């Protein structure tokens, strides 16, 4: 679906793990 | 047949399993484990503009489910990601690099849906893995159908998986069960073997 | 209980579905 | 008597049901489904001014349960709406217009309450439906008693319901189980048939 | 052996128990009941600086689990308090003054952990009660080991408890199961008799 | 562990019951 990303361009907070896992 | 003790043991085992995420396989797509939705490509959240929050009488904003509910465990009715029409995508950076061996999709059970129907459930779908960058055409790993007459949680094992590992996979929903306006995704899970 | 509504007159956020159901 | 297989099947069925909101009836008063509390009439939330939130040592505000917990599924101890005294109301716009056939009330189980007593549980209560606007005297649909020695979740079927549909109903709590200071409502559910 | 009815009854009882916080003992350390973490002494939360929240592309902040998850019921993988190294403390003001008779610790089950290992689980730990002020050297109530090969939830009964009541207790974690970098605490519960 | 309290000195909201229990 081309290069699209609507999650990235919204009023919705986005979450992502820049390092490794969180502790678990 | 069986004894009162045998029964207890069977029940203990059943509840043990029940309590291990129902199905007892790790979930590398569970958000709290370190997984995340990193793109919905061009999937348009179906916003109903219906759930108005408001303080002392003054309208603050409309709520709608983030596409990220799909990686959260609360599966009560309405806790699903809705997108416009019967086709939609979710790219998930799994919490870990794994050889994907299976996925789980689940949907609200019929008996808790009005008229015992779940037309907004996904139907035919497929899974693509990406060896690094999500913007490539990705490698297909499996194509399946969520069975609207099956159990609410259903697990799909890939046929002869390569031993190729991935950390980005995409849930690509191809059809729904007929609802004319949106598809609602409750939870998506990804199982497999961690690298070594 | 007359015309009262204390939920409406509080520090508590209130939620209501102005359209139809949310998607489910 | 029975076989090891029979047992498994019974247990699978039991857990299937268990997982369908315990009781396997849709809930038209569940908030996430599109239901909401639209009025507590003159019900005064019993604020204890006890749960202080505070950052770096500085007091921000006291927490108390919204009356809207009554339409949420988390039923751990303390997750209930409390109001002053043994009498209180909640008007709920159901997620849909239905013929109401039954309701469910539940309360924290005894074994998780101090001294195995639950005096703050509701006792005698009644249900009124409203054909449009809540400010009318509403039509009574049923009067029941929550049984403090019964099971934590209890479902009350209306006696010869009319086929009259409604979308606004009111939970009117008339007595409690003796607690001198408040009544605590955990969850209220409304079951019935959707219109056609 | 047993009858189809006997089986049903056993299963009803099992699920009844299952639904009473799994183990059917009140929890005076459950946060929603009025309990709280009042100090972690010198325990340094292990912050991974990994869970970035971000709006429209702009980095807002890193999430990490409050030490207060330890008194919350959500026990999915990752919902635990992590602290640096294999030693750490949590002081909990229980929701009530009680004679402490037992505690419960639980950890994510193996089958939902990568490689079926849980090296970040606590191992040897102890419980100190404080007769008023937490800054005293506290009175030891018990010393136990969380068994990494046992069931996920485990309850430890104190040996000949005094009838001394307390409202402040401290979970003192002494070792872990070998993870070189942090220990992760899922849930801690405190059971006992309320005063009279 | 001396008089320490890192929970008290952080970006983490802290919760405590200044009165008795909350209603339950
Ligand atoms: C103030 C901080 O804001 C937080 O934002 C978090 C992140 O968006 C949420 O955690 C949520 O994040 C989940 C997924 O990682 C889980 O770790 C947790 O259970 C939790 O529900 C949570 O609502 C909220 O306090
Ligand atoms: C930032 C947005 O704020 C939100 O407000 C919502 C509305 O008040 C909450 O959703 C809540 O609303 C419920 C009921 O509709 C459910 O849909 C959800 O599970 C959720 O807990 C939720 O705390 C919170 O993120
Ligand atoms: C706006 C108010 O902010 C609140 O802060 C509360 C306090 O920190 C949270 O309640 C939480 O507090 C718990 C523990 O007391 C429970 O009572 C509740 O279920 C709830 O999750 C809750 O996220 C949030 O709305
Ligand atoms: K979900
Ligand atoms: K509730
Ligand atoms: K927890």
């Amino acid at each position: 679906c081309t290069q699209a990303n609507n999650f990235a361009r919204s009023f919705y907070p986005m979450l992502r793990y820049t390092n490794g896992p969180p502790p678990t | 047949g069986v004894t009162e003790e045998q029964v207890h043991h069977i029940v203990k085992q059943a509840l043990q399993r029940y309590s291990e995420d129902r199905i007892g396989l790790a979930d590398y797509a569970l958000e709290s484990g370190g997984a995340s939705v990193i793109s919905t490509r061009c999937s348009e959240t179906y916003e109903t503009k219906t759930a108005l929050l408001s303080l002392f009488g003054i309208p603050l904003w409309y709520h709608s489910q983030s596409p990220r509910v799909i990686l959260q465990p609360d599966v009560h009715p309405g806790n699903c990601w809705a997108f416009q029409g019967p086709q939609g995508f979710a790219v998930v950076r799994l919490s870990a690099r794994i050889r994907p061996t299976a996925v789980t999709l689940e949907h609200v059970p019929k008996a808790l849906s009005p008229n015992s129907t779940i037309s907004s459930a996904p139907k035919d779908f497929a899974i693509f893995g990406f060896d690094e960058d999500l913007q490539q055409e990705g490698t297909l790993l499996g194509k399946f159908t969520y069975d609207q007459d099956g159990e609410p949680i259903q697990t799909f094992h890939f046929q002869a998986p390569t031993m190729a590992t991935y950390q980005v996979v995409e849930l690509r929903i191809l059809t729904n069960w007929g609802h004319p306006e949106y598809t609602c995704i409750y939870r998506f899970r990804v199982h497999g073997e961690p690298a070594h």
